């Protein structure tokens, strides 16, 4: 039971915690060593791991898995890469709360479930809101500069862990969209490839006034756009 | 930002002299304006 | 191609660290044919390669300058003669 848990809630399927697509995690519930009032404890818990496996899966299955190559932000492209990217780093503490509880296994051996849970509380919440904020853009295929919007108006809840939490992930994504306008205003030269980063001599530049974000209103782009045609002429 | 012309502006002074030298070579010592 | 590509992750500076040390030889060729205008290649990675005096050959990195040291040794190479 004690290490068994802890295989399953990193990432890798348990026998006992059985990886199903549907019901996630589910114990087996067939052992005489097992009771309702233990069960639902079990499945308290294994929300955070199934949530946890659905997390590693798509980071993985989006992070280096081309050069970058064409590619579709719902697919590929920079923007769901850098959200994969963000998305390993805020899930930092969930890694350093499995690593501390073998250790705790290892002073006493004779812990019980109540201590896990109540360790664990702190997750509780807080990996539930932020799946369905990632599980909407999955679905839809959300492409360019929308990815954003979608998670920022989550972002906007009521919730401040989740406030912090996604925040963090959308700093990532300002960062590739930040690194590839640091080139284009002062030389002309873009860093982005087959996404939009809401900005395309005398002209061969248009704003592309469908995709920009919400909190970067009209007015801002005309004067970035007109910078980058300029620095483009000279 | 990627971009290799940072090298290139230590380069065009040179590249300058020789075009310049060049044309001139011509005409004050093989004298083609005079052919 | 490959540091256009992915330039804003954490394979950014592996990558140009990789593209600026395979580039090295490359700057020794072209100082040669700035201050003399002699060839040196068997390799087949260079681009300037061996009547009026134009009877040398010439056919993605940056095309725009390649040219300039073509033209740029055979001066040289012009007053040796």
């Amino acid at each position: 039971m004690i290490h068994e848990l802890l295989l399953a809630l990193s990432g890798y399927p348990g026998s006992i915690f059985t990886w199903n697509k549907r019901s996630g995690l589910q114990v087996s519930q067939d052992f005489p060593f097992l009771h309702p009032s233990e069960t639902s404890v079990l499945n308290r818990l294994c929300r955070l791991g199934t949530d946890y496996i659905r997390f590693t899966e798509f980071i993985e299955q989006y992070t280096g898995h081309v050069q970058q190559q064409q590619g579709q932000g719902g697919l590929h492209g920079i923007y769901l890469r850098a959200f994969c990217t963000g998305l390993d780093s805020v899930l930092q503490p969930y890694r350093q709360a499995l690593l501390d509880l073998e250790q705790e296994f290892l002073g006493d051996p004779h812990l019980s479930i109540s201590h896990v849970n109540y360790f664990l509380d702190q997750f509780q919440l807080l990996f539930p809101s932020v799946m369905v904020v990632v599980e909407q853009i999955k679905s839809q295929k959300i492409h360019g500069c929308q990815i954003l919007e979608t998670v920022y108006k989550h972002s906007c809840g009521g919730l401040p862990p989740v406030r912090s939490a996604l925040e963090k992930i959308l700093a990532v994504c300002h960062g590739v969209m930040y690194k590839q306008l640091s080139a284009w205003m002062l030389h002309g030269l873009l860093l982005d490839q087959h996404e939009e980063f809401f900005i395309k001599s005398l002209k061969q530049f248009s704003l592309r006034v469908e995709i920009l974000p919400s909190y970067i209103p009209v007015r801002v782009a005309e004067k970035i756009l007109f910078v980058g045609e300029s620095v483009q002429m000279f | 930002v990627l971009m290799k012309r940072s090298i290139t502006a230590p380069l065009a002074a040179h590249i300058s002299l020789v075009n310049k030298a060049a044309v001139d070579y011509f005409f004050v010592e093989l004298h083609l304006e005079a052919h | 191609q490959e540091a256009l590509h992915n330039c804003s992750n954490e394979h950014y500076p592996v990558l140009l660290s990789l593209l600026k040390t395979s580039c090295e030889p490359y700057t020794r060729f072209i100082h040669d044919w700035v201050y003399s205008g002699v060839f040196r290649d068997a390799y087949g990675e260079f681009m300037i390669q061996v009547k009026l005096y134009w009877t040398h050959g010439y056919v993605v990195f940056l095309k725009h300058i390649a040219h300039d040291i073509y033209v740029c040794g055979k001066t040289i190479n012009l007053l040796k003669l």
